């Protein structure tokens, strides 16, 4: 699983 | 009293007229084509918009008045007779005393460099119409006009480091976005070569519109990498694999890139190319790094396009588009690459 499990925030 | 950059114009046009000098008028009249009035015509037109534009207040940039207007064109075309005037008599055709009837009536070149000159003034002028106001008041294709900045800047030793670092800024614009809009040529030209985008050994080591494009493309981009690689700490041989899966979905991809900036599809090539590999930055550490460029805003990894609308934020582009159209070769490296021009 290559995926972003981050979250942009600031 | 002027400030550094118009003071800089008024030298530069001093004691030259907005007409042809007598030299450029010769080289018209050695060509059995003398160019003269369609030239003549272009610049009367492009004016009258120009002016028509100006002074007229959209909600979005308000109306100035046309003394000033008439004052910046005046300005621009006496630019564009000195320039077009060293251009023509630097020609190698010129200095091979060859005729010039076809340099000379090719419109799109009258057009954008009348367009080019005319963001020189209001650029040096601070104007509130920042690029690109000048080339869509006056229906140029990005496309088209980028292709006479390098010619001005050859053409015109005269111009300010702060004109030309404008002049290269503008062309990196219409590299990085612009050019990719839907209601581009680069479509129509992609498509008359049955739809091959030329990879980095064609153009870095064919010819044409499509090649100098994608050879403008690939070194913008192999530069902005560089200097991501070096403030992200990561090796020489990874970047070399970055830059592998940047060349497949420009060149296996090239629709991902339709309404869309080039730095959305380098930074997502990093994070996909550094995680399929033992070596992870992440989409943060990345952010920051790629927010210190002159090239960088919040739109360009806050604001992206993903149907054509819902618009989003680049995690949401790596993980609903990105991921999915990749995939297959970025986990072929866990298989041959690409040449990392300079």
């Amino acid at each position: 699983d290559i995926y972003c499990y981050e979250e942009f925030s600031d | 009293e002027f400030t550094q950059s118009v003071s800089r114009l008024q030298s530069i046009v001093a004691g030259l007229k907005n007409a042809p000098s007598d030299q450029l008028i010769n080289i018209f009249e050695s060509c059995v084509r003398n160019p003269v009035e369609n030239i003549m015509k272009i610049l009367k037109g492009i004016g009258e918009t120009f002016c028509q534009h100006y002074t007229q207040s959209t909600d979005e940039q308000p109306g100035s008045h046309i003394d000033f207007a008439v004052n910046r064109l005046k300005l621009a075309e006496i630019l564009y007779y000195k320039i077009l005037e060293t251009v023509m008599v630097q020609e190698t055709r010129r200095l091979h005393g060859m005729d010039m009837s076809v340099l000379l009536e090719q419109d799109i070149f009258h057009r954008s460099l009348m367009a080019c000159c005319l963001e020189i003034v209001l650029f040096a002028y601070s104007s509130p119409r920042t690029f690109p106001w000048i080339i869509e008041v006056l229906n140029l294709q990005p496309f088209y006009f980028y292709k006479v900045i390098e010619v001005v800047i050859r053409s015109e030793e005269g111009l300010s480091r702060d004109m030309v670092k404008h002049l290269n800024s503008i062309e990196e614009q219409i590299l990085e976005s612009l050019a990719w809009s839907h209601d581009s040529a680069l479509w129509e030209a992609l498509q008359v070569s049955a739809n091959k985008v030329p990879t980095c050994e064609e153009v870095i080591f064919r010819t044409g519109s499509l090649a100098l494009f994608y050879r403008k493309v690939y070194h913008l981009a192999s530069v902005r990498l560089r200097d991501l690689c070096l403030k992200l700490d990561v090796s020489n041989e990874l970047r070399r694999k970055i830059w592998t899966c940047f060349e497949f979905t420009l060149v296996h991809c090239p629709d991902l890139m339709k309404d869309r900036h080039l730095d959305q599809l380098l930074l997502c090539a990093f994070y996909i190319m550094a995680k399929v590999t033992k070596e992870e930055r992440t989409f943060q550490e990345i952010m920051k790094s790629y927010r210190n460029q002159p090239q960088a805003n919040s739109h360009v990894y806050r604001s992206v396009l993903l149907k054509s609308e819902e618009r989003g934020d680049l995690i949401k582009f790596y993980n609903t588009i990105y991921v999915g159209r990749v995939k297959s070769f970025a986990l072929k490296y866990d298989p041959p690459l690409s040449p990392f021009p300079h």
